[PDB]
């Protein structure tokens, strides 16, 4: 299935997935079309962050459904 | 706790010092690090360090580039600002000063007049906290504007990362001082001014272990010519070949 990841500047990125991808699998795919390391990632869904050991079905994410990434850059 | 907010340019030698007894993949990104960069500055890490070291690279850039275009750019951005903070229900009393001393910086650093100064007081002027403080102020309105501006837009992006709205974000993780910053505050001052940055990503990533490389991150609102060395948990200010 489908599923798009909107960008902090506006953009959207399209990935093909199944319901049984990890959060991780995800993370690779979004790497794959962006060059973003999966360890800069974060990925959320309806106002929870997606954790690298579930999958897409536990978090509910269904066909054509939309995640928010933001980048890993908390600093003081 | 003794260290000054801004410290001088350091080879990045010192850099490769702090990870001698650490990682491999770090000491080898921070030579090629080396290979492209010639200096760093180090920022405090007194939960300022994005807006400080933001502060002083802009402000340096303007000092050595003498560009009276983009201050006047950059002038037209912050007056929009105002406006904004003004639409938004801030009054006039709540930040002017923050917007005042920081105009007062950027004029100083253009030459050729009474108040010019140079690098050395330039360095003097973001060490001291009266100063220095205001003009970070100043950096997180600018950014708090710009967020509250576009509530709708920053949402969900928010929501996720902290469980609050885009006006309780604003006020109790942009605006204080000391309030670490993230993508969002980044996304939004880059914008609100209208100045690109360069951030280089110092960490253990790799996707081909021996392949290693420093990964960066643009925000363009055409090399942008801020660049910031980011470490988990912290910005410093680098320096171009």
């Amino acid at each position: 299935m489908q599923i798009f990841v909107k960008t902090l500047t506006g953009k959207t990125i399209t990935l093909e997935v199944e319901p049984s991808d990890t959060i991780e699998n995800v993370k690779a795919k979004i790497q794959d079309k962006e060059g973003i390391p999966p360890d800069q990632q974060r990925l959320i869904f309806a106002g929870k962050q997606l954790e690298d050991g579930r999958t897409l079905s536990d978090y509910n994410i269904q066909k054509e459904s939309t995640l928010h990434l933001v980048l890993r850059l908390r600093g003081g | 706790s003794k260290l000054p907010y801004v410290g001088d340019k350091e080879p990045l030698s010192t850099l490769a010092a702090e990870f001698q007894s650490g990682s491999p993949i770090l000491q080898e990104k921070i030579k090629l690090l080396g290979e492209q960069y010639d200096a760093l500055r180090r920022t405090r890490g007194d939960g300022n360090c994005f807006y400080r070291s933001f502060m002083f690279s802009y402000l340096e850039h303007i000092l050595e580039t003498q560009d009276k275009a983009e201050v006047e750019r950059i002038l037209k951005k912050i007056e929009q600002c105002k406006k904004t903070l003004a639409d938004l229900g801030y009054i006039e009393f709540t930040f002017e000063d923050f917007f005042s001393i920081f105009i007062d910086q950027l004029e100083s650093v253009l030459q050729g007049h009474e108040s010019s100064i140079g690098a050395e007081e330039l360095l003097e002027r973001t060490r001291d906290q009266m100063v220095s403080d205001y003009v970070v102020m100043f950096f997180r309105f600018v950014t708090s504007g710009e967020i509250q501006r576009r509530a709708e837009f920053f949402e969900p992006f928010i929501s996720g990362l902290t469980n609050s709205t885009v006006v309780q974000f604003c006020k109790a993780s942009v605006e204080p001082m000391g309030e670490e910053s993230d993508h969002v505050h980044i996304i939004a001052l880059s914008d609100a001014l209208g100045v690109p940055i360069r951030v280089m990503y110092l960490d253990r990533s790799s996707c081909d272990a021996g392949n290693i490389s420093v990964n960066h991150h643009d925000f363009s609102p055409e090399k942008p010519y801020i660049t910031l060395l980011y470490r988990p948990g912290h910005y410093d200010i680098l320096y171009p070949k």
